[PDB]
């Protein structure tokens, strides 16, 4: 890992890596890689607490192979949840 | 006693975390080193969540014996130096002190405690002001301005060890041919870098670091450190050392400071805009415009 | 231009207006009335190439230090010249003024050079007491600013 | 003690649209609250910059290397000391109020009372922020509260300017949205009238020069044209920045563009 995060351009093979087999939709890989890293979370004096996540919204036509990217999402993730549509409830979703 | 530090008034893992020589001998800036420190803990037979204990509550049996598991591990990763003798004093029912955790107390006493001109003015005023608040802890009656002062200490090893690995990661040593430079324009805290003592601190820790690298020179150092308010750097000269550990045959009287004589023949010969006011001949107050052409000179001048 | 005299006589509005062309303006470079340059003719003749005249006036170039100040109209001299060729260019050929894009590649290396010179020189000799004449930023009325690097 | 936050509907305020079809609460919850805090983005420049800056120095670890300090000299203090003031002060004191204070608190009750008289009569329908006796008793409790800081026994004027100005900025700005135009049954001739009198005074007052509220009243009310709401067409044609401008107290209406 140390050796290979010194190579220059580590950011775009990283950002091509993602979903290999789907073709363009080159922004959709640079948010979801974005969003698999993450960001660092903040808290200021013990009384100001800053988020550090980024959370990613597609919004497109039929057939563009958004669905296939998420399944990809929850492969790679270490810890993933998937749910759909009318299939989630309010406290399906948060603590019952 | 033992090259650590404050290890009565902290925990075992603490004192080697903060040691000058463990991290030039380990290099624990990186991941490398805690990950070997780590390794050495294990090693020795000490838990590692009865390291992270407070010195007077940490497990009797181990404290008994810490003596023999310092003697026959230490061999191992090169810090055999660690082991000395020293002074130790007792009051009654109060508590052991060395003379080392004495003197760091004092000393950040001294360091924190409590148009430009004026600014400067009311510095060196609060840097007099110091000088009572160390002087009340060598009186037996006052106590708690002792512990004040080992709290202080602790959270200045703490800054100091913060910037330094700063310093460390994104190589801003440069190395010029006579010296070697590093300017820190940027950061957070650069207030408590005002006070000489803590940038003699931070030179000191540097010093170290670079005196067990493998790399054979003894070149100077120059450390800057700007402050905002003044806009002014305050510029500190310091001297190469050798190892610790290193044989008697080098041993001589030590490197000779060459930075006064050297501030003071740029000085004379150029109207740069330098304050050199200090009882130490080797820490100058040079304006933020004339800092880049006055180590052109420096490079130049030579004795260096 | 006879036409648009003509046509603003014309207006009952503006019939006893005197006007009277004074220049005509090849390129023109303006900031405001005490600042600005260019190439102007007086009156267009026939037949022979029209006489030009390059006029410079920068109120900006007095704020400079005496060491700079020739360095300022010398690189106006270059940039108006380098402009004058590229739209000539131009014209030649055939939301963007395409007579002028491009104009600064014949002047850039040139410029980094010497400013590069500029920089070492002023680092060598901006301490030395023997040249303190240089490097003076003079007074003047109506300057506010206060400010430490000439060359910048 | 209830803290409450809420959007409302449609998400940002949509002050084109009236009042009460922009709050879901009823008048009925909304009479337990002391103080009602709309608030709202002006997208300005110089405070987007400020902001900026503000949150970028609390992100790069500027925030605490300048708080201590403050908190340190004579400006802030620490939560534990704040808790501390809290308690000794609701356990140690109970201010009660003067013979003037109740004189200066029942004449603003009468105004901001009446003033709500005149916005439903214009307006036509009920207002959505309502003014009641509750509204009295929260500007006594405030007043009693700002005692209560300085632990003083009693409360006097200068505790009731304050509370008062505390209310105006919290439930009277609230209440007193001001809409420019609803295009509703109120002022239903005026969505002409408000064109034909724009005209007459653009016609009669060319860019430049002056004119008074009492003849632009008296010459144009002689004819009856007056429509009793011409106090706010002025102030409309200000907002345009070219059509009117006030000055002199008030008194002088100078033309300042078309
Ligand atoms: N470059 C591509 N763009 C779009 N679809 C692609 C591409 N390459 C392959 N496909 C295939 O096209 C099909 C359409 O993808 P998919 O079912 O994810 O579409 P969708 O409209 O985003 O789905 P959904 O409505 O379930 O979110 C899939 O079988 C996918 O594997």
């Amino acid at each position: 890992f140390r050796k290979i995060s010194r190579d220059r351009g580590i950011i775009d093979k990283i950002i091509s890596s993602m979903a290999p087999s789907i073709y363009g939709h080159r922004d959709i890989k640079t948010a979801v890689a974005c969003s698999l890293f993450g960001g660092v979370p903040k808290n200021v004096n013990g009384k100001h607490s800053i988020r550090g996540d980024i959370n990613v919204l597609l919004l497109g036509d039929p057939g563009t192979a958004k669905s296939q990217i998420l399944k990809y999402v929850e492969k790679t993730a270490h810890r993933a949840v998937f749910a759909t549509g009318q299939g989630a409830s309010a406290v399906g979703l948060t603590a019952s | 006693d033992y090259y650590l530090f404050l290890l009565r008034h902290s925990s075992l893992y603490d004192s080697f975390y903060y040691s000058n020589y463990v991290n030039a001998k380990l290099s624990l800036w990186n991941e490398n080193g805690k990950k070997r420190l780590h390794k050495m803990f294990a090693r020795m037979g000490i838990p590692l969540s009865t390291a992270q204990e407070t010195w007077l509550y940490m497990d009797h049996s181990i404290k008994r014996e810490l003596g023999i598991i310092f003697d026959k591990n230490l061999d191992r990763y090169g810090l055999q130096d660690i082991i000395r003798d020293g002074f130790v004093r007792t009051l009654g029912y109060r508590g052991s002190i060395s003379a080392s955790e004495f003197v760091e107390a004092l000393t950040a006493l001294l360091e924190v405690g409590n148009n430009s001109a004026q600014k400067l003015t009311n510095l060196r005023k609060r840097w007099v002001s110091n000088f009572w608040l160390s002087w009340d802890a060598l009186d037996d009656r006052k106590v708690e301005l002792l512990n004040r002062g080992i709290q202080l200490a602790q959270d200045l090893q703490r800054a100091i060890f913060n910037t330094g690995v700063a310093i460390l990661e994104k190589k801003l040593i440069k190395h010029l041919r006579i010296y070697r430079l590093c300017v820190l324009q940027d950061g957070p805290d650069l207030d408590l870098y005002r006070n000489p003592l803590t940038l003699l601190r931070l030179g000191n820790w540097l010093i170290e670091c670079c005196a067990e690298s493998e790399d054979k020179q003894l070149l100077p150092m120059v450390l800057a450190s700007i402050d905002e308010n003044t806009d002014t750097y305050l510029v500190a000269g310091l001297t190469p050392r050798y190892p610790r550990g290193l044989d008697t045959i080098h041993t001589k009287k030590p490197i000779l400071n060459n930075f006064s004589m050297a501030f003071q023949q740029i000085t004379a010969e150029t109207d740069a805009k330098v304050r050199i006011d200090n009882f130490e001949s080797s820490i100058i107050e040079i304006r933020r415009e004339d800092l880049s052409p006055f180590l052109e000179k420096l490079t130049l001048s030579g004795l260096l | 231009s006879q036409y648009m005299m003509k046509a603003v006589r014309t207006n009952p509005m503006f019939s006893y207006l005197d006007l009277n062309i004074k220049r005509y303006w090849d390129l023109l470079i303006w900031m405001d009335k005490f600042n600005f340059s260019g190439l102007a003719c007086i009156e267009i003749e026939e037949k022979e190439n029209q006489d030009y005249t390059a006029v410079s006036q920068w109120q900006l170039k007095k704020f400079l230090s005496p060491i700079y100040q020739p360095e300022f109209e010398d690189w106006m001299m270059i940039i108006l010249d380098s402009m004058l060729k590229t739209k000539q260019s131009y014209l030649k050929l055939n939301s963007v003024e395409n007579s002028l894009n491009g104009f600064s590649h014949l002047f850039s290396k040139p410029l980094m050079k010497r400013v590069k010179k500029l920089f070492k020189n002023q680092q060598e000799f901006i301490l030395d007491p023997q040249y303190e004449a240089d490097y003076v930023i003079p007074v003047l009325p109506g300057s506010h600013l206060n400010v430490k690097n000439p060359l910048l | 003690s209830v803290l409450a936050a809420a959007n409302p509907i449609y998400g940002r305020y949509d002050d084109l649209k009236s009042p009460g079809d922009n709050i879901d609460f009823q008048t009925t919850i909304l009479s337990r609250f002391d103080m009602i805090f709309i608030v709202k983005d002006d997208h300005n420049e110089e405070r987007d910059i400020s902001i900026a800056n503000h949150v970028i120095n609390i992100h790069t670890g500027n925030a605490n290397a300048m708080q201590n300090q403050q908190e340190e000299n004579g400006s802030e203090i620490s939560i534990e000391k704040m808790k501390r003031y809290i308690t000794y002060c609701r356990l140690k004191c109970a201010p009660r109020l003067s013979p003037q204070a109740a004189e200066k608190l029942s004449s603003n009750f009468v105004t901001i009372r009446k003033q709500l008289l005149i916005n439903e009569l214009e307006s036509t329908e009920r207002s959505s922020i309502p003014i009641t006796i509750r509204q009295l008793e929260a500007i006594i409790r405030i007043t009693e509260s700002l005692a209560k800081l300085e632990l003083s026994p009693i409360a006097q004027e200068r505790h009731v300017d304050e509370a008062i100005r505390l209310f105006q900025a919290s439930t009277m700005d609230a209440a007193s949205q001001d809409p420019i135009g609803g295009l509703n049954q109120a002022s239903g001739t005026s969505l002409s009238e408000i064109r034909r009198f724009e005209q007459e005074l653009k016609r009669r007052l060319p860019i430049g020069w002056s004119t008074s509220y009492q003849t632009l009243r008296r010459e144009f009310v002689d004819t009856h044209r007056f429509s009793q709401l011409a106090l706010d067409k002025a102030l409309y044609a200000l907002e345009k920045h070219e059509t009117i401008q006030l000055r002199h107290q008030g008194q002088n209406i100078y033309r300042s563009g078309v």
